[PDB]
């Protein structure tokens, strides 16, 4: 695929090379989507890192017309399968990489392009999952304010986002649903700036997405118990472990030996090896 | 000036401290004026007449019948500007309502004109609505009276619903009087605004008589009302618990926040009990979801008395159940027959078969009468029963084995309920004859037709 | 930048090679501390298999310095064990308060030094030189600042639960306290030594002849010292802090210091007329009187499914003035964003926020007059809003000069102020201005609380045009 740019970033954009990316998104889609038969090989040599930047900046010259937003939507599941499968793949370095697929697709999600953006918004809410903001263009300016701009600049976009969907019932539900989740998952990324930019949400004019947003505000504020977790959810006592051969029956064996490790971890420590 | 606002109440409140004699003729007056003036100056009116309520106790019990309907007619007319001022609302229940409930001894015809005008509105209605709102600020000056009051006024009608007996209880004449006053409870149950600390075993008594029953609203109403005591008990400060008591209190909160007590509770499709609850066909009950609940209660309410030395909880928890659990009254007598079997700690020789005379009695009216399902229910009521009493049972009286033909009897009809009811009593029956050492003498098919020989030809 | 953070250098008495660690030039975070491990990791590597020691330079290191507990497990196993076995000797610089609380927190993870022979503790500049030549010492330039030019107060007690003999030395960037006593750290009875920076010192506070607080950012708990000459470290420290932010700088806000904001975005909404919304709204504020520690009348608890009624007006009250007699230092930016939001509220709650905002607006008495000119402007910020208030609702005008105006005027020591704010605001408006007029008419309501002050007050300052 690294053919397909022709100088400094110059796209081709040939019909082959299309057909070619259709043909692999599914390929990579059903790939990511098995679960079974051996993970340990999944590690690869700079997993998808390379090859998702090389995706998205060929799909994005590809235009507006019903095959490429087709494509466009496929791109969209391909994203959020892979960031399901987070914990299998390897990337040497993935906070940049995470904010420039933010970057890339941002800014083409806003009759089918309505679908896409649902299609698209939840890969959004999946890449934002705990992601600290960085300025990956960090020389020429103070890291920190220009990290409280970034936070301003993908803020901004879910307000009016929000904004024009509070203005057909259910996709509309959809986006007022998972606009806020989005909200929530880079508040609760990073609160040094988001607060002083996302406290005036408590007075929004829905309700609806002031109580959740304010949920938020809850947890955050107990961000800064486990031991009967550890007593009675985790030994089972006065029986013959049966919560433990519950838990062997039931894991599969490409985590028994994270497994392995986690149970006599426990049990020494409590002293009932 | 262009105000004197501060001056108006300085003179008003003057003459109400000073002298009383005219308050009757001045509240009178004035609300009609309220009534018809503009809203900036309607402000003004409520600002100068608050003074005027405090000296109103005086006026009503002293013993003239005309002035005590006209203190009535009065507070009938608080509650009309009360519904009609909604932009203006928290303020008259600020001013107003708190400072008339802060003052002792006015309270009975207050909440007596609020049952009376709740009654006239009807459940679902905007008035008894927002009644049952205004409650909630008339508690806070006294909880206790209050409470005391509700729930000895609910506890008389579900009383006197024996006298005019309907199966159904959503038949009955005064369902509609129950429900309104359950919205009540419902409002009034926040933070301990009807005191828990004394009224606990009268309230799960409620509780346990109307799970599952009525509209969706009022299902889950009951519901939020069970969450309330449970977060109210926790909370409140005169118990003093030790910690292992808050601790399984805590944990009972989680287990009753549940999707298979939503089940229980007969909320399946409903995601959250406080959203239905305050918006404003049913599916079928099972019993054995109310031996569950109550035995739930059961658990909470022991570890409750474990701190409280001598408290008499289950003392008077049993007499109230054991009271509509020997009359007639068929929407009451299965769910009380279930509760006194679940809780009691004492049984009497000649209590048990009383219930084996209800039994009998039940049988007969299936069998006249096929027309009502729940003649059946009783009988299943009075096996479950039967299965909880009998470990409590005293010294080997021959009714220990005479439950075995009980359950064979009960086991040769062919419904059910009634087979699954008598399975279980058979289990427990076999369980406590064993624990008793009976069965190491004598073999099973010579010990139970002992009994069965001085019968034999019935 | 990691490369400044550890770095090797210098040869120590006993041969061995020297790796200097900078925590406070660390910060806490996920490629932060992988780019850390990773550089200690290359530059340790031709050096563990020889027996070298190390200087843990721990000046300023405060929690944006700290190892996560997921990071701090990594640095005893990833590792092999002669890399640990040839720490000859750990010269451990400047331990704080922090650092003690920290390795009490960790105590499990740092047990293997914990007793160790081979941790020696810095607890004077000099004793560094006992191990480490002075021309092979490579600590960083800023720690040698931190030892120059110190105004040393010995003898001094900071109050605590426990009272500690320590001795303050004031340099032109940084407070130092350092402990006259020794503490356990890891087993060692060592000296401990506070630092703070220019960024910290928020507040210098002068409380009486022989006692002074300094207030430390993104720290709740205020700092006290006794002392003989306390005046004189007051007045020093605001002598280097009339230095930095005059010479430096020629808005952040973190989660912890906006209480008041919390508060009311809790209250306002605590009210409204959504189940879900008043369900959320009384679990933020149980949590948000869970870790602020401020007193409540009864307990709470969070509990997700309550049913609460449609009115809460008398509770919320009940709180918001239960507060407002028990902790008085927060009430100044409570009421400077309630208004705000009474601005932006829909009438029924406009008629709530005054009725329960009326008690907190009894106590910025207090924050008058405090010889700090910027609350002292911020009051007027807020006494120019309440007019802003009363001359745009027409409509609900008796209730809010029956409230807060004569509230206003019941109380003493006030009066100067909002006369002040009633002459420069009828100024702009004219005569015939509806601004002028009103407020004129408020006059009135503010005066029947003591007539005597008003009345010769505005007699004097017109009788001087």
């Amino acid at each position: 695929i690294s053919k397909f740019f022709d100088s400094q970033g110059q796209v081709l954009l040939t019909d082959t090379n299309t057909q070619f990316v259709e043909q692999t998104i599914a390929i990579m889609k059903n790939l990511l989507d098995n679960h079974t038969e051996g993970s340990s090989e999944h590690l690869g040599q700079a997993s998808i890192e390379t090859m998702m930047l090389n995706l998205v900046r060929y799909v994005r010259v590809l235009g507006n017309m019903v095959h490429a937003i087709q494509i466009k939507t496929k791109l969209c599941q391909l994203v959020e399968v892979m960031m399901a499968r987070r914990d299998d793949l390897s990337f040497c370095q993935e906070m940049k990489f995470r904010n420039k697929m933010v970057e890339y697709l941002t800014d083409w999600v806003m009759c089918l392009t309505r679908d896409l953006d649902q299609a698209s918004m939840e890969a959004v809410v999946s890449l934002l999952a705990g992601l600290p903001l960085q300025p990956e263009e960090g020389d020429g300016v103070e890291l920190m304010e220009a990290k409280s701009q970034l936070f301003l600049k993908y803020f901004t976009l879910f307000m009016n986002l929000l904004n024009d969907c509070s203005e057909m019932s259910r996709r509309l539900a959809s986006l007022r649903h998972c606009t806020v989740l989005a909200m929530s998952n880079l508040l609760n990324a990073n609160v040094d700036s988001g607060l002083m930019h996302s406290i005036g949400l408590g007075y929004h004019k829905d309700l609806q997405t002031r109580a959740t947003f304010m949920e938020v505000l809850t947890k955050i504020l107990q961000q800064g118990f486990e031991r009967l977790v550890e007593l009675v959810t985790m030994m089972g006592d006065q029986g013959e472990l049966p919560i433990a051969m519950a838990l062997a029956n039931v894991v599969p064996c490409s985590q028994w030996d994270e497994l392995a490790r986690v149970l006599v971890t426990l049990f020494d420590s409590r002293h009932l090896l | 000036p262009a105000n004197n606002t501060l001056f108006i109440v300085s003179i008003s409140k003057t003459l109400a401290a000073n002298e009383p004699h005219l308050t009757l003729e001045f509240l009178e007056e004035c609300i009609s004026g309220f009534s018809k003036s503009s809203i900036e100056l309607k402000h003004l009116c409520l600002e100068y007449m608050t003074p005027w309520l405090s000296n109103l106790v005086r006026f009503c019990k002293h013993n003239d019948d005309a002035k005590r309907q006209r203190v009535t007619a009065i507070l009938d007319k608080l509650i009309t500007m009360t519904i009609n001022e909604k932009q203006m609302y928290p303020s008259i229940q600020a001013k107003i309502w708190g400072s008339l409930g802060q003052i002792t001894d006015l309270l009975d015809v207050v909440l007596d004109s609020f049952i009376k005008t709740s009654a006239t509105g009807g459940l679902g209605s905007i008035k008894a609505e927002v009644m049952a709102d205004t409650a909630v600020a008339l508690a806070s000056g006294n909880v206790k009276l209050v409470s005391s009051k509700v729930i000895g006024r609910m506890c008389k009608i579900i009383d006197k619903t024996c006298l005019s007996p309907t199966p159904t209880l959503e038949q009955h004449l005064m369902w509609d009087d129950i429900a309104i006053l359950a919205r009540y409870m419902l409002m009034l149950s926040f933070n301990n605004s009807l005191d828990v600390a004394a009224h606990l075993p009268y309230l799960f008594h409620v509780v346990t008589f109307l799970v599952a029953t009525g509209p969706l609203s009022l299902r889950a109403s009951t519901h939020g009302l069970v969450i309330n005591i449970i977060h109210s008990l926790c909370t409140c400060s005169q118990l003093h618990f030790s910690e292992e008591t808050k601790q399984v209190l805590r944990l009972s909160l989680t287990e009753f926040s549940l999707p298979k007590f939503y089940l229980l509770f007969g909320i399946s499709k409903v995601k959250s009990a406080a959203v239905i609850a305050f918006r404003s066909e049913r599916e079928t009950f099972a019993l054995t979801s109310l031996e569950t609940v109550t035995e739930a209660l059961l658990e909470i309410m022991e570890a409750c008395m474990r701190d409280i030395p001598t408290c008499k909880w289950l003392d008077q928890w049993t007499e109230l159940a054991q009271r509509f659990a020997f009359q007639y009254n068929p929407s009451l007598q299965p769910r009380a027959l279930v509760v006194f079997g679940c809780i009691s700690k004492r049984v009497s020789h000649g209590q048990i078969k009383q219930i084996i005379r209800i039994l009998s009695k039940a049988l007969e009216s299936c069998l006249k009468g096929p027309d009502t399902y729940n003649s059946q229910v009783l009988i299943e009521a009075t096996v479950i029963a039967l299965t909880k009493l009998q470990p409590l049972l005293n010294k080997d009286s021959p009714l220990h084995k005479a439950l075995f033909w009980v359950a064979v009897a009960v086991l040769q009809l062919d419904e059910v309920n009634l087979y699954s009811a008598g399975t279980a009593l058979l289990e427990q029956n076999l369980h406590t004859l064993d624990s008793l050492r009976i069965f190491n003498d004598k073999s099973p098919e010579e010990v139970f037709m002992a009994i069965r020989n001085p019968l034999e030809w019935h | 930048k990691t490369l400044s953070i550890f770095y090797q250098a210098g040869t120590s008495k006993a041969g061995n090679p020297i790796f200097y660690y900078v925590a406070r030039r660390f910060k806490t975070g996920q490629i932060n501390g992988d780019l850390l491990i990773y550089h200690v990791l290359l530059t340790l590597k031709p050096y563990y298999a020889k027996p070298y020691e190390i200087v843990v330079d721990l000046t300023h290191t405060g929690p944006s310095n700290r190892f996560k507990t997921d990071f701090l497990s990594k640095w005893f196993v990833v590792f092999p064990g002669f890399a640990y076995d040839n720490v000859s000797a750990v010269y451990i610089y400047n331990c704080n308060s922090w650092v003690r609380e920290y390795t009490k927190y960790h105590e499990r993870l740092l047990t293997g030094l914990k007793g160790s022979k081979r941790l020696v503790f810095i607890d004077c500049p000099g004793k560094l030189a006992e191990h480490i030549e002075h021309e092979q010492q490579k600590l960083p330039a800023a720690t040698l600042a931190l030892e120059e030019d110190l105004k040393v107060f010995h003898n001094a007690l900071k109050l605590a639960h426990k009272d500690t003999k320590v001795s303050i030395k004031v340099g032109s960037t940084a407070v130092q306290v350092t402990s006259a006593e020794r503490t356990k750290v890891l087993g060692q009875s060592v000296f401990l030594n506070d630092i703070y920076y220019a960024s910290e010192i928020e507040e210098i506070c002068l409380v009486d002849e022989n006692q002074f607080t300094l207030t430390i950012a993104n720290q709740g708990t205020p700092l006290t010292f006794m002392h003989q000459e306390c005046e004189a470290i007051v007045q020093s420290i605001i002598h280097i802090r009339t230095r930095w932010e005059l010479s430096q700088p020629d808005t952040k806000i973190r989660p912890k210091d906006v209480p008041g904001t919390l508060l009311n975005i809790a209250l306002l909404n605590l009210g409204s007329s959504d189940p879900s919304l008043r369900s959320a709204a009384y679990n933020l504020l149980c949590a948000l009187t869970c870790t602020f520690n401020l007193k409540i009348e009864g307990q709470l608890l969070e509990t997700s499914g309550l049913c609460i009624p449609a009115n809460n007006t008398l509770f919320i009250v009940s709180i918001s003035k239960t507060l407002a007699a028990n902790e008085p230092h927060l009430t100044l930016e409570f009421l400077e964003e309630c208004i705000s939001g009474f601005s932006k509220s829909s009438i029924e709650l406009k008629h709530l926020c005054l009725e329960y905002m009326t008690p907190w607006l009894s106590n910025l008495v207090r924050f008058c007059k405090h010889n700090d000119d910027a609350k002292r402007q911020r009051v007027t910020a807020i006494l120019d809003k309440l007019i802003t208030m009363t001359i745009n609702e027409k409509q609900m005008y008796p209730s809010i000069q029956a409230k807060i105006w004569g509230s206003l005027g019941q109380i003493t020591d006030l009066l100067d102020v909002v006369l002040d704010s009633f002459i420069k605001t009828s100024a702009t408006g004219g005569l015939g201005s509806i601004k002028a007029e009103v407020m004129a008419d408020t006059a009135v309501a503010l005066a029947s609380g003591n007539v005597k002050l008003v009345s010769s007050k505005v007699i004097g300052r017109m009788c001087k045009i």
